[PDB]
RNA sequence: AUCUUAGUUCAACUUUAAAUUUGCCCACAGAACCAAAUCCCCUUGUAAAUUUAACUGUUAGUCCAAAGAGGAACAGCUCUUUGGACACUAGGAAAAAACCUUGUAGAGAGAGUAAAAAAUGAUCCCAAACAUAUAACUGAACUCCUCACACCCAAUUGGACCAAUCUA
């Protein structure tokens, strides 16, 4: 578990999965 | 260096600008040797550029002498008691043509380190800051955690 | 090893998305590039300082132009992370033998006459 | 210690270019003409250039000699009298 | 929507609306019409501007002096006029350009009065080790411009 | 070559039992 | 500094880029005649007329080339019928 | 002895003259008066970069005080007067906010203003008439 | 290559002067049977390259990314290869040759930016603090601005000046 160069740590960051929100919550709607 | 220098204030002679502007210079006087090798630009400054500048500035006094016998050099007097020598030998006359223009351009002032590029003598209009400018006041002028 | 990159040409191709995204058009292509550098080629393998040295792209910002074809985009491909690349527009045409001493370039990227 | 902490204001300036370089992208995707269109429109433009080099290159030799410098040096004792 | 009210509802700073433009404008009006009249009457006294020059803003009043460190080829005492007024402003208005004002607006007069060659600066450049040593004088020239007047018209 | 087209071509190895 | 507004705005990022404040003329003298230009506007404004010219340069040879294209296109598809006789 | 110097006297005090104002015995022994000289020339030299920083520093902090004084942050005050399409720079408005504290006061509205112009159009729908001071004028 | 690895000679690289005309980048085509890329040239962007005359100097360097061989796939390990940086300037990551940003040099009491902030065992803990006022601002010798310009590498090489002494 090798750290990695810091540019590499950077790309790893702002390539990081997003999920996309739900439209509601589902504890107060179904 | 500048801790290792003198130094001054921004500054003019006598107000010169604010009536009427006058020269400074006053007074110059070249010593040119009439044989020296070191006296040659001087020799073509006088012979074909010191009628010229004398006319193009008729406030100042120019004095031209050959007893040095050697070496020459320029001595400018100013208005206000400054005098200023520099060395004119081994110079080309366009060398001694711009540092002589350069002697009458300037105020007699020392060249040392202006500590302001900008002196003003009223720098305030709407009144120097201090502390209870934009300060507000209170009824019957109270202090904090007063009663009466 | 660190290689010379050949970049796949199924990058460079606009998709319906993105020509509305940028001001663009398929048919009816621009002239010329007015292209600047922002970064620097230090740091870089030399096959890019050389490639800048050529484009005149030496000093910083700087904005300098070049034809649209694909003998230079060839070379624009190898730096096009160390500049950004507008397309010049010509909203008053070419100017004439009179009017290219009073041209200028806004920072939009249109050259004009008389400011 | 050697790992490190990638901040918000560096992700930021990568999408920053990021997003440049995905214009440059675009801009790249439609050349005015094509491989075979362009072959040759610049090749007097070329020539001539090269040939400015050529002649300039082919063009160096010492530079002449006037008496009048020579003579000028008697200057240097030239005197009032 | 409604929500009831809690610590972070309604955001911690207030609802800022800003008056209506028709109204406003006839304010601005007002306020400039006076502004013209303090003008015209002389309600003024000593003036000052933020004159843009060679390339820097300086705060600059009647009488007082200025250094610019470059020569500008006039003689000595010839009177010169400073466009690029930022600001000028007196006891009780002062006015703002966007980013200029106007050529007609304000007028400042300046005059050469010195011109000379600033004192020695040193250049050393310096490193360990290497043998690198070497030693630089500079003189850069500058010119002494007095201001003699801001004057300003009623032209709003 | 092996990044052409024409790679390949050569082979007869596989046609012998 | 608001370059990020003001490239929004169609201006330039650097208030000493182009604009009122960097082009026009610093002074004029008391009477009213100009001053001779400053240095620095000489050096833009030859600088942005090398950079039009380049401009119409390379427009006008990459013009030039689309036509001979079409030259050699007509040459090569139409000189072609003139062995389809006899 | 064919050639020997006779002038290093003047070679030294070309060197001790720039010393006289140091502390030890190396203001007047040329074996350290000239290690130190050469470091404060260096050090003269690359001090120019920091005056300008410096300088600027300052006329931030000033600023910040001045725009404190009136409810007013200074990213506030400077990414609002520019939206505004005033130039004035750091120095000026430092000197304003010391020597000309109702004029600051003016500018330091005008910045407050714009601030709410940009809020309330930003909260709106679409491209409403835009402010009052926040209208662009063209070169 | 060397009784040679504490050195020398040749080459490669560097410098100066001189001659001439192509040099670099580079698509399409092309390079075997038994993955990164590489080679080669029409154009195109460029202005350099080859050749000749004449000398010295360096030579088996460190770190980082990558692909391999040796020691685990470790021992901060020996070696080969592609690239970068250092031994040159400057700003950042705390101090910081080797990471990130940046080069061609001067004056300015002007301006715009680049990189750049953490999340959830043995002398003595170690910045201080802060949960919620609109996101922009700050930030270089990079760039722009007014003026001036030969005026920030080791070894080496070219050039312009010159202190003091003797002689004509
Ligand atoms: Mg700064
Ligand atoms: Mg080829
Ligand atoms: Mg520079
Ligand atoms: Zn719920």
């Amino acid at each position: 578990r090798r750290v990695m160069h810091f540019q590499r740590q950077k790309l790893m960051a702002v390539t990081e999965y997003i999920p996309p929100k739900p439209a509601i919550h589902p504890s107060c709607l179904p | 260096t500048a801790r290792g220098t003198p130094s001054r204030f921004l500054a003019s002679v006598l107000h010169n600008g604010l009536g009427r502007y006058v020269q400074q210079l006053q007074r110059l006087s070249f010593s040119v040797s009439r044989d020296g090798a070191s006296s040659r630009g001087a020799r073509e400054f006088v012979e074909r550029e010191v009628i010229d500048f004398a006319r193009r500035n008729p406030g100042v006094v120019i004095y031209v002498n050959s007893r040095p016998c050697c070496v020459p050099r320029v001595v400018a007097e100013y208005l206000n008691g400054a005098v200023r020598e520099e060395s004119i030998h081994c110079k080309s006359v366009e060398e001694i043509s711009t540092l002589v223009q350069k002697l009458a351009d300037q105020s007699g002032l020392d060249v040392i380190r202006i500590r302001k590029p900008f002196h003003t003598d009223n720098p305030s209009i709407q009144g120097q800051w201090h502390p209870f400018t934009n300060k507000p006041t209170t009824f019957r002028g109270l202090r904090p955690r007063e009663v009466q | 090893k660190f290689t010379r990159s050949r970049i796949p040409e199924k990058v460079f191709q606009a998709s319906p998305e993105d020509h509305e995204k940028y001001g663009g058009d398929p048919q009816n292509p621009h002239k010329l590039h007015i292209v600047t550098r922002i970064k620097s080629t230090r740091r870089r393998p030399y096959w890019e300082k050389d490639i800048i040295k050529m484009l005149g792209l030496e000093k910083a910002h700087t904005p300098q132009v070049h034809k649209n074809i694909p003998s230079v985009n060839a070379k624009l491909k190898v730096v096009k992370h160390l500049i950004r690349i507008k397309p010049l527009k010509l909203p008053q045409g070419l100017p004439a033998e009179e009017n290219m001493s009073n041209t200028c370039l806004k920072s939009t990227g249109e050259l004009v006459v008389q400011w | 210690r050697r790992p490190r902490f990638v901040s918000l204001r560096a992700k930021q300036n990568m999408i920053r270019r990021l997003e440049i370089e995905a214009e440059n992208h675009y801009w790249l995707s439609m050349p005015y003409m094509t491989r075979e269109q362009e072959r040759g429109h610049a090749a007097v433009r070329r020539r001539e250039a090269f040939e400015a080099i050529k002649a300039a290159a082919t063009s160096k030799f010492p530079p002449h000699r006037f008496i009048a410098d020579q003579l000028d040096h008697l200057n240097v004792t030239k005197k009032w009298s | 929507g409604y929500v009831p009210k809690t610590s972070l509802s309604s955001p911690p700073w207030p609802e800022v609306v800003l008056p209506d433009p028709v109204e406003e404008t006839r304010h601005h009006a007002e306020v400039v019409k006076k502004v013209n009249e303090m003008i015209v009457t002389g309600q003024y006294g000593r003036l000052f501007a933020v004159v843009h020059f060679a390339s820097r803003q300086w705060k600059v009043t009647s009488e007082d002096l200025i250094l610019i460190g470059n020569e500008l080829d006039l003689a000595c005492g010839e009177r010169i006029r400073l466009e690029k007024v930022l600001l000028v402003g007196a006891d009780n208005f002062t006015l703002l350009g966007k980013p200029l004002l106007g050529k007609d607006l304000v007028r400042v007069e300046a005059t050469v009065i010195e011109k000379t060659e600033s004192w020695p600066r040193i250049i050393m450049r310096f490193r360990k080790r290497k043998n690198f040593k070497k030693k630089r004088i500079v003189t850069t020239p500058q010119t002494v411009l007095r201001i003699n007047s801001i004057e300003i018209a009623p032209c709003l | 070559y092996k990044t052409k087209p024409t790679h390949g071509i050569g082979k007869y190895k596989h046609l012998i039992k | 500094a608001g370059g990020q507004w003001r490239l929004q705005q169609g201006l330039a990022a650097n208030p000493s880029g182009y604009g009122p404040l960097t082009e026009l003329p610093d002074w004029s003298y008391a009477d009213g005649r100009p001053a001779p230009p400053m240095k620095g506007q000489l050096r833009r404004k030859a600088e942005r007329e090398t950079f039009a010219r380049r401009v119409v340069l390379l427009s006008q040879e990459m013009d030039a080339g689309l036509q001979a294209w079409q030259l050699r296109q007509q040459k090569l598809q139409e000189e072609q019928r003139k062995q389809e006789n006899a | 002895l064919r050639n020997r110097v006779t002038d290093r006297y003047f070679r030294i005090q070309e060197v001790l003259k720039h010393a006289r104002h140091f502390r030890g015995r190396k203001n007047r022994c040329y074996r350290l008066a000239v290690r130190t000289v050469i470091r404060a020339f260096v050090k003269c030299t690359k001090a120019r970069y920091l005056k300008k920083k410096n300088m600027r520093t300052l006329w931030i902090n000033r600023i910040t005080a001045a725009s404190q004084e009136h409810g007013l942050k200074y990213p506030a005050l400077i990414g609002n007067l520019v939206k505004c399409q005033v130039e004035l720079n750091r120095k000026v408005l430092a000197d304003l906010a010391i020597y000309e504290p109702k004029t600051f006061k003016s500018l330091a509205a005008l910045a407050s203003r714009r601030r709410h112009e940009g809020f309330a159009a930003a909260l709106g729908d679409g491209k409403e008439p835009e402010g009052i001071f926040s209208r662009v004028v063209q070169y």
